[PDB]
Parts: C-alpha cells; structure tokens; sequence
C-alpha cells in the first residue's frame, strides 16, 4: 500500500481502492494517508482502527454503501472533513453522514430527487453545520427548499443537473456567504436574478448553461467582488459593452462560445489576467489588448485570426500566448520583447516560419515552445542550440 | 492487466496537438480506454483483430484515429457514432488486411493520410472507391506505390483541398483524374517518379501549392499557361534535377514561395530575377556559378538561400534589396564579403560558415537586424572583431 499511494490535485496523499471485497485493514494501519477513496465496495464496515488513520481527511465514497462503528463514528465525527458521495440509488447514501460535525466539503452526485425522497433523505443534512461546500451533480429539477434553509453558512453551490433547468425562484436571498457559484450543464438559457440579489461572491461559474444572451450583466456591478466570471461552453454570440463597467474580473473564460467580435469596451478592464478566448469566432484581435497589460495567459486557441497586432506584445505579462490551430499567417518579432513567456503554442497554424527574435524568452523552453518540428528547424542553430540548452539546462 | 489509472499515465500528445493513446504492442483494446472522456485521438499500433464497443460513444472528445498495422473491427453503434464525430484518420498497411474497410463507411472525414504498401492493382480497390462517401474530405495523403492514380481521386474532385502521394519509386500514370480536380489547392507530388511536368499537373486550374520533390523533371516549359493558376502562390521544386529556368515564369505573377534548392542549375538566370513579386526563392546547394546583375528588380524578395553554392562572384545588385531578413551564403566559393551591407535594415538570418574569408569587416555591425545567435560565425572568427562590434550583436 506504499506503493499503491499516490498524489491528489490537492497535493493530499492518496490511496485509491477499486472493486475490492472488502476494506483492508492495513489499509487503515496506514499514517500517513490523506483521502482514501472507497469505489465499488459492496456492504462493508469501517473498523475503529481509523484512529491510525490520523492525516485522514477525505473520505471519497464512490457506490460503496458503509456501515459504520461507534468509536470510528465519533472519530469521523471529530477528523473527517471532507466526504464526496456517488450512489445509484437513494438508500446507498449512508444514514450517519448527518451524524458528521467537522464535515464542510459534501459532494452528493446522484439523483437526490425521487417521489416522497426528493430532499426528504437530505433533510438531515441540517444538522450539518459547517458545510461550505456543497456539490450536487444530482439532476435536480428545482433546488432544493433544505438548502434554502442551509446556505446561510454555505460558501460554493456546485449544482450540476446534466440538462434539467432550474426554477431558482430568487431562493439564493437567505443564502448570503457564497463565494463561488458553479452553475454547470444546467441549461439555464438565461442567467437567473438570484446571482444578482447576491453581493458575496468572486468565481461565477456558468458553464454549459445554454446562454444564449448574457445582456444582464449591466447590473453585476451591484457585484463588487466578482473576479472571475467563466462565462464558458454556452452559445453567447457576441458581448455587450455593459463588461466594461466589470472593472474586478481577473479571469473572463469566454472560450467554446459562439463570439465573432470583441468590443472595445470588454478591452477598458484593466485587471483582466486570464483573456482565454479559444474555440470561438473571432476574426481579428483589436489592437487595445496592449492597455491589458496584467494580461497573463491569451489563449485565443482554434480562432480565425490571421496576424497578430504588434500592440499585442506591448503587454510584457504574457506568460502562455496559445495560439494554436489559428490562422496567424506570421508571428512579428516583437514577442522578443516578451520576457515572462513560458509556454507558447504555435502548431497547427498557418506559419512560415518561426522568427529568431522567439529565441530571446529567457523562460521558454522545447516543453513550453510546442510546435511541428520542421516549424522549429527554421531557427537558426545557434538560437536552436539555445532553446535545446533550455529543453537540457 | 491495464486499469483506467495507466492509461491516464500513459496519456500524451501527437504531432497533430491532440491527446493521444499510443496504445502499441497489445492483444486488443481495454474497457477502460473508455473511461478516459477526455480523449482526442488513439495511436492503435501493431494491435490487430480489434473488436470496438459502442462504449466509445463516451468518448466525445475523440476526432482521430491512427491506425498502425491493426486489423480492427467496429460495432454498428460504435460505426455510427465515429461516423457523426470522427475527422482525422491515419491508417498505415503494412499488411492489406491492416486497411479496414469500415474506416470508409463515415461520412464527417475531412483528413485522411493513407500511408502504407498498396499494390499495384489499385483501380480494383472499390474500398478506395467509398471515398466519395466522405463529404469533407479535404486532406488526401497516400504514402504508397501509387502507379495509376484512382479514380478514388476523381470521386474526391472537388471537397479535396491537400493532395499528398509518396509514390517511392513509381511512375505516376492515368493523367486525366488529376485532370479532373477542380477545387484541389494544394498538390504534393512527392517522388512520384515524374520525368517532367505530367499534362495532369498543368490541367489543374486552382492549384495554390505544387511540390514535385524528388521528380526528376526535365525542364519547366508548359508555363504558357500557368497563367491560370493566379491562385498559385507556392511552387516547391527542390531536391530535383532541373538544370535552368527559362524566362516563362513571368506567367505567373502571384507566385511567392519558389523552390530550386539541390538542383542542376549551373547558371542563374537572370530573366528569373525579372520577376518581382517572388518574394522564397530558395537555391541552396546548388551549382550555381554566378548572379546576374538582374536581381535588382527582386526588391520583395524575403528569402535567397544561395547558401553551399558554387557562387564565386557576388554582385552589388544583390545588397540594394532591403528586404531581404532570411540570408543564407554559408559554404558558398566567396572571397570577400561587401562592405555595403547597412542598408539591409530588415535581415534576421546570416550565415557564411565554412567559406574562405580573409578579415571580418567593421561593417558586420552596421547591419540592424542582425543577432549574435543569428549571425552563425566560427569561434575564431569571432575573435577577430572590435569588442563594441561583438557586443552589437552579442548584447541582444
């Protein structure tokens, strides 16, 4: 099992057990793990030697219905932080998750709505009281009236229906202290008001949510925290001038949307650091990118625009310029002036040639100078010694 | 044997910029390939009597297969799925049971490379002939012995816009199907064994990109009426045996990308500088023996590589084109090198390694573009420069 132990995105060392008849009891001698994660576990029991289990803080349940002891109990009770739920069926969900006290982060995947259980099973999820994070890929069709009741304490609401719209019916006024909101593949087709009778939160997340039109944002300047609306993976066709009076975002995920033209307004906000743009249909690139100048990473991926503006590169931020699968005919050799540039994407692109003055990034390696190696013989040997030194040194 | 957490470790990327499987070496293909949604594209090598679930319908991020001497079979569902989804194919034959014929059956293809070993019976292949099921196809590269050109080619007529052939040896017939592209752009002829210019190359009428690499073509003389071809910019005719250019390349006055470089041309002409617009003219290693003054008009010109050329002789004409950034006359038969070489503000490349030089001039640093990594000297001769004039080019 030491060797079996891994490292999660959290840094949190890791300890995945898959289709296993039971749960091993070496398994919880173990000291040193972090999140065990319990997938395809039929009817097992925890034992109380997770008193060992002291750097134990996530417990990952993935269809694995638990029964539990009493000392084990009231040491999750007073260790156990973090529980993530996936279940089939609405009985799987273990009874003694309401029993937790320390537990903040719940991610309850699954269907919590059927007939006579729809929030009738998560009525105990009031007990829980320092809950923050509260994921639910759980195809609600109208959000729940537990967590109306819950969200006064509760700091990200990740609602992923797959394709059910919410009713929000302006329910989010009693849910005060949300930080992060990450509305995905719900098919809203419209941002509701509930955002906006909302002050309290900086990541705005409406992924996949059909937004055809996002014309409201007039009136998220009531919003004075956002920092990051990601806007991201709906049909917005085009976007009004209304964003530039959204002077705090620092991350505008646009990318998979359907815009053809950037206003110059969106281009007044002057602490834009993440601009990613790809996969969409913008044709040129206006020359007032040069004012961005806390602009870090323009990803402009899979777009229709043919040459690069040199004002572009009067932004000295730019640390991953992505232009790959774009039409940029040639680069200008003023990304030579660039100096925090670490990783830019130039294969599948229209480009002759690849100018010497790339080879000035002191940051840039081959790891970070992706491109098609006929592209990357056209620098000289000497300036190839040097990015091939960066790929070695 | 394999579970979903060595597939995610053995995730990489191709050289088309997707995320890659390069499952090689195996019996089939895992169930747990599936799990990994996220995917763009499968390197299937050497795995042959492959049997695909439908269960790839969980893969809606996959747009390319690679297919390297794998005999795989698909199941109806799956078929239907990688015929709404699928773009980019690439199967290699080493073996013609290798080539499935259900690769054939979508229709949302638009590049195809179709590398391998086919025989010499090519128009029997009606596998070939279902490319007509393709309504995108687009990109046609056939890395094999194609002899006869098929009438496959003809059905792709018009939605084809890259046509590649690595012929390896074989002389290609049947000229009236490349007669019959209309909306090809882009032609590439690689070594297909052309003792000239084929009539079926010269009746195309919207090509933008003609390479005949490797052809051992005899002269160019049919230019009357490359006039048609104004949508041709790009003309790649390098590693051949061409020994002069006559002056019926005026025809085309769109043409920027010009190829001669590994030729038999002993003499440049100068009729081939009459034309200004060309603004690539590649020539290294060539034989040539000396510029004719004429190369004045070539004003646009971004690129003459006279690099590893017989030239002896270097004429001033040359340096009055300002334009010229990508430089190459390393390991040329020069004496000396011309003081008046300021005025080329816009010049990136230089490069005069291996040629016979007596003293660096000061000049060297008069030139503005020019890079110390861009300027590839010998040691010793970096030596012998002023230390203000080495910190020129050294000091960014």
């Amino acid at each position: 099992l030491r060797q079996r132990l891994t490292k999660n995105a959290q840094d949190k060392l890791e300890l995945h057990l898959f289709m296993l008849s039971g749960i091993p009891d070496t398994v919880f001698d173990l000291v040193e793990l972090e999140v065990l994660k319990l997938e395809l576990i039929p009817d097992v029991t925890i034992p109380p030697s997770i008193a060992q289990l002291t750097g134990l803080k996530e417990l990952w349940l993935y269809h694995t219905a638990a029964k539990i002891e009493a000392p084990a109990l009231a040491f999750l009770r007073e260790n156990l932080r973090a529980l993530h739920i996936k279940f089939t069926d609405i009985k799987e969900i273990p009874l003694w998750i309401y029993s937790l006290k320390t537990l903040e982060e719940l991610h309850l995947t699954g269907n919590l709505s059927a007939e006579n259980n729809r929030y009738i099973v998560i009525d105990g999820l009031r007990e829980l009281k320092r809950l923050k994070v509260l994921r639910l890929k759980s195809n609600l069709s109208k959000l729940p009236q537990v967590v109306t009741d819950v969200g006064v304490h509760l700091q990200k609401l990740s609602i992923n229906n797959e394709g059910t719209k919410l009713i929000v019916l302006n329910s989010l006024k009693k849910m005060v202290n949300l930080t992060e909101l990450e509305l995905i593949r719900c098919d809203l087709e419209r941002i509701p008001h509930s955002i906006f009778s909302l002050h309290n939160l900086q990541e705005i997340d409406l992924k996949d949510n059909n937004l055809k039109t996002i014309e409201e944002i007039i009136s998220f300047q009531h919003l004075h925290r956002l920092t990051c609306l990601k806007l991201w993976y709906n049909h917005i066709a085009y976007i009004p001038i209304q964003i530039g009076n959204l002077t705090n975002l620092e991350r505008l995920y646009l990318n998979r949307n359907k815009i053809e033209k950037i206003p110059t307004q969106l281009f007044y906000c002057r602490k834009l650091r993440y601009l990613d743009l790809s996969h969409n249909n913008l044709t040129f690139l206006p020359a007032d990118i040069g004012l961005l100048q806390n602009l870090q990473n323009l990803a402009v991926t899979a777009n229709r625009i043919e040459a690069l503006p040199p004002e572009l590169f009067q932004c000295r931020k730019l640390r991953a310029l992505h232009l790959g699968n774009n039409v940029l005919q040639s680069l200008p050799s003023r990304v030579g002036e660039l100096t925090n540039l670490t990783q830019i994407e130039l294969r599948g692109n229209r480009l002759e040639c690849l100018p010497v003055e790339l080879g000035e990034c002191p940051l840039l390696k081959r790891s970070g100078l992706v491109v098609e190696e006929d592209l990357f013989s056209t620098l000289p040997p000497e300036v190839k010694e040097r990015l091939w030194r960066a790929d070695k040194e | 044997e394999w579970t979903p957490d060595k597939l995610r470790q053995k995730l990489q990327t191709n050289a088309h910029n997707r995320l890659e499987l390069p499952l090689i070496m195996l019996s089939g293909l895992p169930d747990t390939v599936f799990e990994i949604t996220e995917l763009q594209s499968l390197k299937l090598e050497i795995i042959k009597n492959v049997m695909i679930p439908a269960t790839i319908a969980q893969l809606d991020n996959l747009q390319e297969l690679c297919l390297h001497q794998c005999s795989v079979k698909i199941h109806s569902a799956a078929l239907s799925f990688l015929k709404e989804n699928l773009k980019v194919l690439s199967v290699k034959f080493d073996d013609m049971r290798e080539l499935p014929p259900w690769m054939y059956g979508l229709r949302n293809l638009e590049e195809l490379y179709l590398v391998g070993s086919l025989s010499h019976d090519i128009s029997k292949n009606v596998t070939l002939e279902s490319l007509r099921d393709l309504k995108s196809l687009k990109i046609l590269s056939i890395k094999s012995n194609v002899s006869k050109i098929p009438q496959a080619v003809v059905d792709v007529s018009s939605h084809l816009q890259k046509m590649c052939v690595h012929n390896d040896g074989t002389k290609l017939v049947m000229l009236n199907n490349l007669k019959k592209m209309t909306n090809l752009t882009e032609l590439e002829l690689v070594h297909c064994d052309l003792e000239r210019i084929p009539h079926a190359v010269f009746s195309l009428l919207s090509l933008q990109e003609l390479d005949l690499k490797e052809n051992n073509l005899k002269s160019i003389e049919e230019i009357v009426s490359f006039q048609h071809l104004r949508k041709l910019t790009v003309l790649k005719l390098w590693y051949n045996s061409i020994a002069y250019i006559p002056e019926h390349i005026k025809k085309l006055t769109s043409l920027e990308r010009l190829f001669f470089s590994h030729n038999k041309v002993e003499v440049l002409p100068s009729h081939l500088f009459l034309c200004n617009k060309i603004r690539y003219l590649d020539l290294s290693y060539n034989d040539i023996r000396f510029i004719p003054p004429e190369i004045g008009v070539l004003q646009s010109l971004q690129y003459f590589s006279i690099t590893c050329n017989k030239v002896e002789s270097l004429p001033d004409e040359l340096y009055f084109c300002k334009k010229l950034k990508t430089l190459k006359i390393g390991k040329n038969s020069l004496s000396v090198l011309s003081p008046k070489i300021g005025n080329l503000l816009f010049l990136s490349y230089l490069d005069i390694k291996g040629n016979h030089f007596e003293v660096l001039p000061p000049e060297l640093g008069d030139c503005r573009a020019l890079k110390r990594a861009g300027l590839v000297v010998e040691d010793a001769l970096f030596e012998t420069l002023p230390s203000d004039v080495r910190e020129q080019m050294k000091a960014d």
